[PDB]
RNA sequence: AUGAUGUCAUACUUAUCCUGUCCCUUUUUUUUCCA
């Protein structure tokens, strides 16, 4: 009694205050002594714990574990406390939080497995007739969880006794809500009980009560969704009065009957679905003018379901449904609601994919030329999605010209920053393909007319359209038009606005990528002297696009620009490496690699060796990366004597730059650097022996990247030679250098093997010093986690001691 | 380029595919290198499913490209280590 | 002021019961 | 879901196929005791493994199912198991769809030293030998052709031995193929002493009396 | 709770491997059993040192680097030093003048000389043992100057051909009391070059 | 919650508070946290009943969380300062009048009003220099203060000066010992404290821009109010060190 | 880097050695 | 460290016992001998022993590694 | 003889990143005065 309650409080404070092993031991002791303490004080201590609002997530998870173990160890001991557990967990059964609802479902499953479903059925039998809506919905959620825990026929005769009885329509409504919630929770598990559920719901499906008939049609629609695509003969019992209820029911009952008809229509026979579609499409034409928003959304969902339903043909749909659909649903009031506009666009794309997108294009070409900006943008997005789905093969040339004029009017009255209609413009013109070659010059003339604007953003959007349309301009290879536009953009190159300049530069990137090499006007030697002062701009997008264009030029066309101008560009890029964007610095590194491939690696390496020792700031790691790319693209055997002599400069950062470029270069080249291991051995040994431990950190990065690179090539002797400095250097303090030590140790354990690492770790893990022994133990634990496969073979021979048998006879038992 | 905080899940990778944004595109998910991106990233959980759909498994931008393990990390086979999508703690 | 003397009111409230208005959490159309 | 504890440790287990193929049970093997039981109201039928009639081996080696294979027909399923001696014992199933009652383990054929045995249909029974020749067998009789005694799970005993099922003739099936394997190749001696197009390599292999040196010469 | 150094000497087969503080460990017998193998390494002594590992040199200067023989045979250092000295004698006005108008010829010797230096003239270095521990020293104890063996300077300046002038005195004294394990070949233990004994 | 009226309904003869008849019951967690807060206060016994002090803190209609101001008054005095503070922090309308435009003039007057140690001492200086200023509208106009609500605050100060003999607490003051005034303020404000995180609610704190300590985020700060508008905001903070915080409600306090 | 042999003192900056001029205390200690 | 690495096999510190580390090493050696096909065949064909008997011996030796602890 | 230890500036690391925030309402007890 009192001692049992004190022990329950002691185990509760040990669970909620001690270590989690002590909490697991307390949970095991509670599961052992649940029968000793009884379910009385267990419930009277768990329901305050369940009702505590400030409990932690781990605390309530441990409470769920304790309740599950106590339920498994007690079973029917909490049979009088079924009602207390039900009134505690009925907020948990109707919990709006998903994790709390899952925990409540698990607790309901534990209670059904422990106590029994008959006590819960006797508890919910007065609650089945709950006239209150929230109490009936909580009872519906609890009964759905109980039916999921105990199965369908554990309560299906009780449900057939309750729902078929006419005691109260609130009891019938609550029971059909239980049926619908259980079918939604089960899904495919309601397939063997499809005829049973149809016979249970056929009594309420023709009920004179509007709410009972509505919840019966909702449960029929939920069963048709859950048992897809089985139970067609089960659901065919209410197939004939569904068409009568589509004419008889009004309002919410009509919406529920239409939803049940739309859910039962794709599971029916094709002649029956065709006849029912022809019957209900006349009502759906009358349902197009539904003023309620939720009713209009349900009707549009029914239209989408009928479009997804096969066997309703395409010509009949396009003649019957689609001009009233474009008359009623394609309106500005439906387009203003963004959920309704997106549902309308998705339904129109699905219908266009079902019955051809040419009819939707010919019916939405005027709505693309509608003056409303958001409505015209939604229409143009729908036409773009229909063109991406079907294509432009069904589009005639006159309709294509009308669509081109409509989207040009949209680009004229494109007031907002709408790049989605720019992408749709590119999509429709790319789907047109070679057919836009008659359409090219008036589009180019209008774009050049918009490029004379007072507004910067208008000319910016025109240059973005040029960047989008360069590929489709060069599909037909209009070389004279492309060269003329290149000359006009060469005149446009003196723009004073940076976003316009970046758009022009991206357009030139596209144009150079799509023309071909010996066919642009002006040529590369007539362009890169013009491009040379452009790189002195301070704007980031201009710098990014210009460096990308220089990357494409130095990739392809090395045969027009002198190496004097190439290393002048390198002199500009040395100042340009201090940009904030790592993508800009990465593309700068790429241009350095292209120029090193082009002009030769001597003067660029001398320039970078001058620059790297001179920077000494919050930069120049990208200079080491660029030096690594100059070496790797152009045979690092040439570069390595210069870098090795530059290591002999005592200037306190140039050696760090040499080692950083060495680590980056070894990571870049991988297995090709096996011959240079003997060359990089004494420099790495001196950097590990250096007093400045940042040099030892970057040499540890060198060792890590070399062990990443040339594993499997006999470099393990030199790796062990460097590890003879690395493993003495495990006395580091800073997190950067100790992370470098950990990474180099992991790389060396990968490279040489686990046996030498075990020989190092086993002689240090038994140290008397706690910190050194724990550090070597953590290193050994990381090595064992990495190499647990061969650790049994690499384990040393230990004799059997007095504690247990340790000399393994399985090794001696050899066949 | 890493941090001592911000562990990801340390949970075993499943069918939810990793996804990279543009701000840190092309880097490895572990060592942040760029050499031979070999193995697709799986992020083990609702790290893809739900609210973080099509998002970065690194810093948090709009995820546009498939995240890849590099061949240097799959040399020691760090691709089996689990989810690399950052959960802030 | 002690530990079990702050839980006798919670034990009495658990013995009495819980009302739907006593913390009416608004939730509808749940799935 | 279910947790059936056993005091004896399970060296191996064979599961009876549920549904129309029999009960949804499992037979955990031990020393001369195959406990067949199902997750539910089923009896733990301890079928005794039928020892040889006056077996010259010592009784420390308990008869356990080293290799077990459930060869199923359209409705029922027989169970061919090898003891510590390794004789092929076909077992019936008189469960009668209520509980594990009888598993008539009769030694249908004497089997050699096999690492594993799998008995498919249409005259297929591949017994992989640890040493010697792996046997692929074709079915001749119905599988119950036992010249030795039958130890059913419902067959009573004195709780000290089983049905004295001695080494029976191979009447149930005939090993149509005996593919000799060089494993476990212990010793080797390769020389061109013999007159052949390639040298003879004698790999000495096998265990006990089932041991041989295979001299192979190519060409 | 622990045994002394004489008890550890009696219990273990390697009494020299029994450290002063390793007997104060939780498992000193297991530590001695792990340390008794021939493939074990000691702890670096910065755990016992107040001074940090390779930090307290503080009063010395060192040569930066010595290039390998193939790199010195290619000779990048000479024109690299010439370019560096020309850059030093340049003014900064001349520096951005040469930035805006560059010039040819950085080194531009050839390619296959550097290729053969990396591959054909590649020499493997002297990699040390698996159990080497580096410390503040660990680069100077190369005498193990063999005991009982002279040096090359003692062979050259005293006129000892490959006969020392103190060989009769060393043979008359026999084994010296300083190094009784020393072997003196040619006078005491009847030896090529400088090392005339072991 | 019902933190002002649980004490009043307890002192007006109802012990069956959650069994009391109503149109709709309050949430039980609000009542439970009110009763556990009253346990942490010196107002309830082990049996959950009001003491003589529990009855006397319901003589005055302010919150019990602001009546531990009065219960820390005359512990080591400083009663007048914290009684003024308990009067002026019971305002309904918010203090200070910062309109559209002007901005910098009101900000400079408010910065002139700033003192270290939270905004309670700042507005205490506001009321102190409003005393012996004629109680004029011109003062609040040039100091950008609403001359409607803090006049009601001095009326509340007059009423709480009048309602002091029933609790039998004098108008003692420590004469500028404002660290001891903050000790009494912290003796009141023990439940509403934070370390960049609340130690009880486990919520990451955010400091309001209208607070006097919006910059210089401290190691230990109490607060008064928990209004979320955009962030988890700390309203009416005060600097502490969790020394005398451990003195008050030690049953509430464990593990720093 | 800069080394003060009269103190055995490291200096990352030249102004550190310039201000290191305690220096005379360890200089008089090394003079003994 | 990591919580999953502590939950992983091979977690150890300076507070980890030598006998506990040897017991974990013996359990890992028995698990590796069970997993390896060649090592189990070498352990089984050494004597006149069955594969299921060797598997039962390995399952017994998994508990026997924690059999006589300290 | 090299340790503890102070916010002292300088150095360096990290392909670290180029940076965010001001409340809709609202009620709450009791005592004296001069020709
Ligand atoms: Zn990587
Ligand atoms: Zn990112
Ligand atoms: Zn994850």
């Amino acid at each position: 009694e009192e001692q049992k309650e004190r022990k329950i409080m002691k185990l509760l404070l040990k669970i909620k205050n001690g270590t989690p092993p002590m909490r697991k031991a307390a949970l095991r002791q509670i599961t052992d002594k649940a029968r000793e303490f009884g379910a009385g004080p267990l419930f009277n201590q768990i329901l305050p714990l369940l009702m505590s609002p400030t409990l932690e997530d781990q605390e309530r998870h441990l409470l769920v574990k304790v309740i599950d173990r106590i339920l498994y160890k007690l079973d029917d001991l909490v049979r009088p406390y079924v009602h207390k557990i039900l009134v505690v967990i009925e907020p948990l059964l109707i919990d709006e939080d998903y994790y709390a609802r899952v925990e409540g479902r698990e607790i309901i499953s534990n209670l059904a497995k422990a106590a029994g479903l008959a006590t819960m059925i006797s508890t919910m039998r007065p609650d089945i007739d709950n006239m209150d809506e929230y109490v009936r919905n909580t009872t519906a959620r609890a009964f759905a969880v109980v039916a999921s825990a105990l199965g369908i026929p554990s309560l299906l005769p009780f449900l057939k006794a309750v729902c078929k009885s006419k005691k109260s329509w609130q009891a019938r409504h609550t029971g059909i809500k239980i049926v619908q919630q259980i079918a939604i929770l089960m899904g495919c598990a309601i397939l063997p009980h499809l005829r049973s559920l149809v016979e249970i719901i056929e009594h309420g499906l023709v009920d004179e009560q509007q709410k009972v008939r509505t919840i019966s049609a909702l449960a029929i629609a939920a069963l048709a969704e859950a048992a897809t695509p089985y139970g067609i003969e089960s659901f065919d019992s209410v197939l004939k009065p569904l068409w009568k209820g589509i004419r008889q029911h009004r309002g919410k009952g009509l919406a529920a009957f239409l939803k049940a008809i739309g859910y039962l229509i794709p599971l029916m026979d094709a002649e029956y679905a065709n006849y029912y579609t022809r019957e209900v499409m006349l009502i759906l034409i009358r349902e197009f003018q539904s003023p309620d928003e939720e009713m209009k959304k349900i009707v549009l969902k029914v239209v989408k379901q009928c479009c997804g339903t096969d066997g309703v043909e395409a010509n009949y749909i396009k003649t019957e449904i689609l001009p009233p659909f474009f008359k009623h649903f394609w309106q500005h009031r439906m387009a203003l609601d963004r959920r309704n506009y997106r549902q309308l666009v998705d339904t129109t794309v699905e219908l266009a994919n079902k019955v051809g997108a040419a009819e939707i294009i010919s019916r939405i070409v005027d709505d693309l030329k509608d003056e409303a900006e958001q409505y015209r943008k939604m229409v143009m997005e729908t036409i773009e999605k229909i063109m991406g789905n079907l294509g432009a093969a069904d589009i005639d040339h006159k309709l294509e010209e009308q669509l081109i004029d409509g989207i040009l009017y949209a680009f004229q009255e494109q007031t907002t920053e709408d790049s989605v209609m720019l992408n749709g413009f590119g999509t429709v013109v790319n789907a047109l393909g070679k057919r836009v070659k008659p359409y090219l010059p008036q589009i180019c003339g209008t774009v050049l007319w918009r490029l004379n604007n007072k507004s910067a953003k208008v000319r910016q959007q025109a240059a973005d359209l040029i960047s989008r349309t360069a590929v489709v301009m060069k599909t037909c290879q209009e070389e004279k038009l492309m060269g003329h536009l290149g000359v006009v953009l060469y005149e446009y190159l003196g723009e004073e606005y940076p976003e316009v300049l970046g758009s022009i530069l991206g357009a030139l990137k596209a144009i150079v990528n799509v023309i071909g090499m010996h066919k642009m006007t002006p040529p590369i030697k007539d362009l890169l002297p013009r491009l040379t002062p452009i790189l002195k701009n301070r704007h980031e997008k201009v710098q990014e696009n210009c460096i990308d264009l220089v990357g494409r030029i130095a990739d392809r066309g090395a045969e027009y620009v002198s190496a004097r101008e190439w290393m002048r560009i390198c002199f500009e890029l040395l100042e340009l490496l201090k940009a904030h964007k790592k993508a800009i610095r990465r593309a700068t590194v790429n241009t350095f690699g292209y120029i090193a491939k082009a002009i030769g690696p001597h003067d660029v390496l001398a320039t970078l060796l001058n620059n790297l020792k001179v920077q000494e700031r919050q930069n120049r790691v990208c200079t080491t990366v660029a030096i690594a790319i100059v070496a790797e693209t152009c045979s690092p055997f040439t570069v390595l004597p210069a870098l090795m002599n530059e290591y002999r400069v005592p200037e306190l950062n140039v050696q760090n730059g040499v080692l950083k470029s060495l680590s980056f270069l070894f990571e870049y080249i991988g297995e090709m650097g096996k011959d240079y291991i003997y060359a990089v051995t004494p420099l790495l040994e001196d950097a590990l022996m250096d007093r400045d431990l940042v040099h030892r950190q970057t040499a540890s990065a060198v060792v890590q990247h070399m062990s990443l690179g040339v594993y499997g090539f006999g470099c393990e002797d030199s790796l062990n030679h460097l590890l003879n400095y690395v493993w003495p250097n495990v006395f580091e303090t800073s997190p950067h250098v100790i992370q470098a030590v950990m990474g180099a140790l992991e790389g060396l354990r990968v490279a040489i093997g686990p046996c030498r690492m075990l020989q190092y770790c086993l002689q240090g893990l038994f140290h008397p010093a706690r910190k050194v022994r724990d550090v070597y133990w953590k290193i050994y634990n990381s090595i064992y986690i990495g190499s647990q496969d061969a650790l049994i073979a690499h384990y040393p021979r230990i004799y059997n001691d007095d504690k247990n048998t340790y000399i393994r006879y399985e090794l001696d038992y050899i066949l | 380029k890493h941090h001592p905080d911000l562990i990801f899940c340390r949970k075993q990778a499943g069918v939810a595919i990793g996804r990279l944004c543009e701000k840190c595109d092309g880097k490895c998910v572990i060592c942040d290198s760029y050499v031979r991106p070999c193995t697709l990233v799986r992020i083990c959980d609702e790290c893809n499913y739900g609210s973080y759909q099509g998002r970065c498994v690194i810093c948090g931008g709009p995820g546009v490209s498939d995240a890849y393990y590099c061949k240097e990390c799959t040399i020691q086979e760090k691709d089996r280590d689990g989810c690399p999508k950052i959960v802030n703690l | 002021e002690a530990v079990p003397v702050e839980a006798y009111g919670l034990a009495m409230l658990r013995g009495m019961g819980w009302k739907p208005g006593e913390g009416i959490g608004r939730t509808f159309n749940q799935v | 879901k279910y947790s059936e504890p056993l005091e004896e440790h399970g060296n191996f287990l064979i599961t009876v196929p549920g549904g129309s193929d029999g009960p949804s049970g499992v037979l955990i093997c031990s020393e001369n005791y195959i406990t067949y039981k199902n997750f539910g109201d089923q009896p733990d039928i301890r079928c005794p493994i039928p020892r040889r009639r006056n077996d010259l081996d010592d009784p420390e080696r308990g008869m356990i199912f080293v290799c077990s294979a459930t060869h199923k027909t359209k409705s029922m399923f027989f169970f061919l198991a090898q003891t510590e001696q390794g004789d092929i014992f076909k077992i019936t199933l008189e469960t009668d769809e209520d509980m594990v009652t009888e598993i008539r383990l009769k030694y249908f054929d004497t089997v050699p030293v096999a690492a594993a045995m799998c008995v498919l249909k249409t005259g297929f029974l591949f017994v992989a030998s640890e040493f010697g020749n792996h046997y692929l067998y074709q079915i001749a009789h119905l599988g119950d052709d036992d010249e030795e005694p039958e130890f059913s799970s419902a067959m009573p005993l004195e709780e000290g031995d089983t049905f004295f099922f001695q080494p029976r003739p191979l009447k149930n099936l005939v090993l149509v193929d005996e593919l000799d394997s060089l494993s476990p190749i212990l010793f080797c001696q390769i020389a061109d002493l013999a007159n052949e197009d390639t040298p003879q390599l004698y790999v000495a292999c096998g265990r006990g009396p089932r041991s041989s040196l295979r001299v192979l010469r190519h060409g | 709770n622990r045994f002394t150094v004489a008890e550890l000497k009696q219990l273990v087969a390697r009494p020299d491997v029994v450290e002063m503080h390793d007997v104060t460990a939780q498992d000193p017998k297991l530590l001695v059993h792990l340390k008794a193998t021939r493939n074990s390494v000691p702890v670096p002594r910065h755990w016992c040192f107040k001074r940090k590992y390779l930090q307290g040199k503080r009063g010395i200067e060192k040569p930066p680097f010595e290039l390998p023989d193939f790199i010195k045979r290619t000779g990048i250092q000479e024109m690299r030093e010439a370019l560096q000295e020309k850059e030093e004698q340049k003014t900064m006005k001349s520096k951005m003048r040469e930035k805006v108008r560059p010039k040819m010829g950085k080194i531009d010797i050839d390619y296959q000389k550097l290729h053969d230096a990396f591959f054909k003239w590649q020499t493997k270095p002297k990699l040390t043992i698996h159990g080497d521990l580096y410390y503040e020293g660990k680069e100077f104890e190369t005498r193990l100057k063999k005991p009982g063996d002279l040096s090359d300077e003692l062979r050259i300046s005293l006129g000892m051909p490959v006969p020392p002038p103190w060989l009769i005195a060393m043979q008359r004294y026999g084994p010296p009391p300083s190094y009784p394990n020393l072997k003196i070949p040619g006078l005491n233990s009847p030896l090529y070059g400088d090392v005339f004994g072991t | 919650s019902l933190g002002n009226v649980v004490l009043l309904l307890k002192s007006l003869g109802i012990h069956d508070l959650m069994h009391f008849d109503f149109l709709d019951p309050p949430p039980y967690e609000t009542l439970l946290l009110a009763l556990e807060q009253l346990y942490a206060l010196g107002a309830l016994n082990h049996l959950g009943e009001l003491t003589t002090s529990g009855r006397k803190m319901a003589e005055l209609p302010v919150d019990p969380m602001l009546s531990k101001m009065i219960l820390a008054s005359e512990k080591y005095s400083c009663s007048e300062e914290i009684l003024t503070v308990a009067a002026m922090l019971s305002v309904n309308n918010s203090i200070f009048y910062r309109p559209k435009d002007k901005v910098v003039h009101a900000d400079n007057a408010r910065v002139n009003f700033f003192l270290p140690g939270g905004d309670h001492l700042v507005l205490l200086n506001v009321y102190t220099q409003w005393a012996e200023s004629g109680y004029s509208s011109q003062w609040c106009y040039e100091n950008f203060v609403q001359f409607r609500s803090m006049r009601r605050a001095r009326d509340v100060r007059e009423q709480l000066e009048g309602l002091l003999e029933r609790v039998e607490v004098g108008l003692s003051s420590c004469q500028g010992d404002y660290i001891r005034v903050r000790k009494a303020i912290t003796a009141g404000y023990f439940y509403h404290t934070a370390r960049y995180r609340t130690v009880k609610q486990q919520q990451t704190v955010f400091i309001h821009p209208n607070s006097s300590l919006f910059e210089q985020q401290p190691r230990w700060l109490l607060y008064h109010e928990l209004v979320l508008t955009t962030k988890e905001f700390m309203r009416q903070v005060l600097e502490i060190e969790s020394s005398w915080l451990l003195e008050v409600a030690p049953h509430y306090y464990k593990a720093k | 880097s800069y080394e003060c042999k009269l103190c055995l003192t490291l200096h990352n900056n030249e102004g550190s050695y310039l201000a290191h001029t305690k220096h005379q205390t360890n200089l008089a200690r090394r003079a003994a | 460290l990591e919580h999953l690495q502590s939950k992983y096999i091979g977690t150890g510190h300076a507070d980890t016992t030598k006998w506990e580390w040897l017991v974990n090493q013996h359990r890992d050696s028995y698990c590796s001998y069970m997993g390896h096909f060649d090592l189990l065949n070498y352990f089984a064909i050494a004597e006149n022993e069955s594969k299921a008997r060797v598997r039962f011996n390995l399952m017994e030796k998994m508990l026997q590694p924690c059999g006589p602890p300290a």
